[PDB]
């Protein structure tokens, strides 16, 4: 019995997708509802839109864009070409917005149901779809990300803590460089790190939720996972005690590093995936490592939250679409009998109303 | 013009 | 660090 459940959802090559177009610059997955792939067929560029609820009937349309990202919840697509941004509602067959930036947008993504984040060489912007809203500058980029490949951008629930991540080669390894920005303080901090997420967590005894920042890093000395409260606690709350724990890489994976993180607020667990397809599960409250294993031969290059199970969904270089979530009937007995940690098993059983700690 | 060619 | 002490 394992504490997690692995599932294959689709094989993209079986829907006529060219394997050469299955990668980070051409395939986007902004949520679990859609996958978008840019393909060139003859002289004509096209977008293929896969509805994950009806995947055998994809729409293919002509485009002239360098990047396409679908809204997390609706058939509303954003397209760009250099500095030119355009937004379309597909069901309404209409152009809803257009904007031309001063600088080329090098990376973008949806950070909520109605807001797109834009990254240029110099700065980060947020653009709301409400009313006649225009892009608003959030902060200037820090010099420590200069020349990095930008791989991610994330925020907390309230959009008060913002996090930009890039990577590059230094001393024959992949080094991550993050910029954490506080909107209320108007201050940045540079941090060495590879993958991260924010989460809301209500501690025993507190009236208000804590906002936590979790990040994983493979540094010059080994892997580490940090879980730390950002800002001063909501009035009347105890502060969350910070945790720092090891992240294991085997001796034969000397070049591997963290590429993705998703946190389940249903189970209060952190899912970590590495470039070469290793999956780790940690407890959010303590940082205790619950499980690790290799689950993809091919590299995983994009992930999202998997709504139905509160797990993680992703796509590998072969075009396998896969998910991992907590196995609710097994996790508590596993922790008790295989990890031999009755304290953690009892805590998780009562905290998240899971069955299995009636006999320890 | 448009970055997407809409069907109709 | 300004924002966080790691």
């Amino acid at each position: 019995i394992l504490p997690i459940r692995f599932q294959e959802h689709l094989q993209l090559q079986n829907l006529g997708i060219n394997p050469a177009n299955i990668g980070f610059s051409t395939l986007t997955m902004e949520s679990d509802k859609f996958i978008c792939i840019r393909e060139k067929v003859g002289e004509q560029a096209q977008v293929v839109i896969i509805d994950m609820n009806d995947p055998s009937n994809p729409i293919r349309r002509p485009i002239s864009a360098d990047s396409a990202i679908m809204n997390p919840a609706s058939k509303v697509i954003a397209l760009k070409a250099g500095k030119t941004l355009q937004i379309f509602n597909i069901e309404m067959k209409s152009k809803m917005k257009a904007h031309t930036m001063t600088d080329d947008v090098t990376f973008w993504k949806w950070i909520s149901l109605n807001t797109v984040a834009l990254v240029t060489d110099n700065a980060v912007y947020h653009w709301s779809m409400e009313g006649e809203s225009q892009p608003v500058k959030m902060f200037d980029r820090h010099s420590s990300l200069a020349g990095c490949q930008i791989i991610n951008y994330r925020t907390d629930a309230k959009q008060k803590w913002l996090l930009l991540t890039g990577i590059s080669a230094q001393q024959n390894r992949v080094v991550g460089a993050m910029q954490l920005y506080s909107v209320d303080r108007k201050v940045s901090q540079p941090i060495e790190g590879h993958a991260a997420s924010f989460a809301q967590f209500k501690m025993e005894g507190n009236a208000e939720e804590s906002t936590l920042f979790c990040f994983a890093v493979r540094g010059q000395a080994g892997g580490k996972l940090h879980i730390i409260e950002v800002g001063t606690p909501p009035t009347g709350n105890q502060p969350f005690p910070k945790k720092a724990v090891d992240v294991f890489f085997p001796p034969e994976a000397q070049n591997d590093f963290p590429v993705a993180m998703q946190i389940s607020e249903k189970h209060d667990v952190v899912f970590l995936i590495t470039k070469y397809g290793y999956i780790h599960l940690y407890d959010l409250e303590t940082g205790t490592c619950i499980y690790m294993n290799r689950i993809s031969g091919e590299t995983i290059f994009v992930t999202a939250p998997h709504e139905a199970t509160a797990g993680i969904i992703g796509v590998n270089r072969k075009g396998q679409v896969l998910s991992v979530c907590v196995e609710e009937e097994n996790i508590i007995p596993y922790i008790t009998n295989v990890l031999q940690n009755p304290d953690l098993a009892l805590r998780m059983a009562v905290r998240n109303n899971l069955a299995g700690a009636e006999e320890l | 013009g448009d970055l997407l060619n809409l069907d109709l």
